[PDB]
């Protein structure tokens, strides 16, 4: 499981620098919720709603490719922690509005990604 | 590497023409059930259904009395390594 | 350049550990998949001591806190896999442990985020 | 490329004791503003107080009547590139 871990690492430095190029373009655009650390949560989510459907239909795919696109770019891509300190700087702020309205469009938009990447693929095929 | 497969497939009752059949769920999110119920002797259109995962025990219906039957059920089931996925079956068989 | 260095040694150790914690940890809580988890309150956890202290050492290098910030915690956290487990779970029709799974994400990965903060606050007093 | 430092840093309202300033916030989350003021006239401790990041005014008290301040304001605030910094500074001179 070396092979293994090369398609984590390629995967993820794409996924990480892809989501470190979009955050500094775009997140201080609009601060009370920042638009770059939320494209990409979309983006992965999309992704991964993606490969859920794609991965069903073909069960004798590598898990090297599988890997690479899960865990690393889309684990690479999407960002926890990020969204963590946002959110505690708008509580720290007072900003309570935005705080929990930022909380919200994350997880339901990830989602909706997910549903759609997953609903689109399923319903092409 | 957790097993996906379903285990204790039975008839817990049966008529002549139907089979009240039941498992216990794997140790994996499963998503749904899918149950195949054909004639046993390779000489009949194989009928498939699915079941939520909320649920271990499925109905057949219709079934001809008198008939030995294969009944088998397999998962679609969430794992990290393989996102979602088919497992393998586990098969019985039964005479109505 | 130097900082596209920070960010792939920083997700790629991140992503690495991700990993490994996911698959060794992830199968044993269906429910609520742990290994999803703790990268995501450890990186909480490590996002939130970094805010407190890059703020009291305000003059050191770039280089450190890109690689433990947006590095390191971006690529051990994940929210592409958070979003396809609930997806899985509001699939399976586990509406219960979909709700609890995003909660405990969140009010966790918050609480992990102040716990990180206030304690190096605490620490500097 | 977006600036944290205040703008627009002026006396609204003054008696002889105390000023009081208004800015304009930054286009960037602020935590707290704080705010300096010392006496224009050399070895005059500089005095330093917080304000919420919510806010955008603030009063400044026991200071000597017809004395000439420096007031000067900056922020404590967060930016993904670089977390919890202080910003430059904002001052202006307003003689009470
Ligand atoms: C459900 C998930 C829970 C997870 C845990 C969340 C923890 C949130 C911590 C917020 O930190 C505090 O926030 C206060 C409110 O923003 C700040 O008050 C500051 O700002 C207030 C409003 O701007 C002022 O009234 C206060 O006096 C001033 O100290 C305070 O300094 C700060 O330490
Ligand atoms: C917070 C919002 C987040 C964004 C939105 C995410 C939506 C995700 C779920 C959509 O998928 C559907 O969920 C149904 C419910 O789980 C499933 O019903 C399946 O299971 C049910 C269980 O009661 C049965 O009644 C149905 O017949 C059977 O199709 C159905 O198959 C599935 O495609
Ligand atoms: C689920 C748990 C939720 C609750 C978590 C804790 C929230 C309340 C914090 C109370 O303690 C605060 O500590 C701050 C210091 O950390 C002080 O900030 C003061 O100093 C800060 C800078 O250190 C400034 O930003 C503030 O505006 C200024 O009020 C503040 O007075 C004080 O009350
Ligand atoms: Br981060
Ligand atoms: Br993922
Ligand atoms: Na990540």
């Amino acid at each position: 499981m070396i092979k293994s871990l090369f398609a984590v690492i390629i995967g993820g430095s794409v996924g990480c620098t892809l989501r470190w190029l979009l955050s500094t373009k775009f997140n201080s655009l609009f601060p009370n919720l920042p638009p770059g650390t939320l494209v990409v949560n979309l983006l992965a989510g999309l992704i991964i709603g993606t490969a859920l459907a794609y991965f069903l239909r073909q069960p004798h795919l590598d898990p090297f490719w599988k890997l690479m696109i899960t865990t690393g770019l889309c684990g690479g891509l999407s960002t926890f922690s990020t969204f963590s300190v946002e959110v505690f700087a708008l509580l720290q702020a007072g900003n309570y509005i935005w705080a929990l309205t930022s909380v919200l469009v994350h997880v339901i938009g990830s989602l909706i990604m997910t549903a759609l990447g997953f609903f689109i693929i399923t319903i092409l095929f | 590497s957790v097993s996906s497969v379903p285990t204790k497939l039975e008839v817990v009752a049966a008529t002549p023409t139907s089979l009240l059949i039941s498992w216990d769920a794997p140790a994996v999110t499963v998503v749904h059930y899918v149950i195949t119920y054909g004639e046993t002797g390779g000489n009949s259109p194989v009928q498939e259904f699915t079941v939520p995962g909320s649920k271990s025990t499925a109905t057949i219906s219709g079934l001809k009395p008198g008939v030995d039957y294969t009944i088998t059920v397999y998962t679609m089931y969430y794992s990290y390594s393989d996102l979602y996925s088919y497992s393998s079956p586990i098969s019985i068989n039964y005479r109505t």
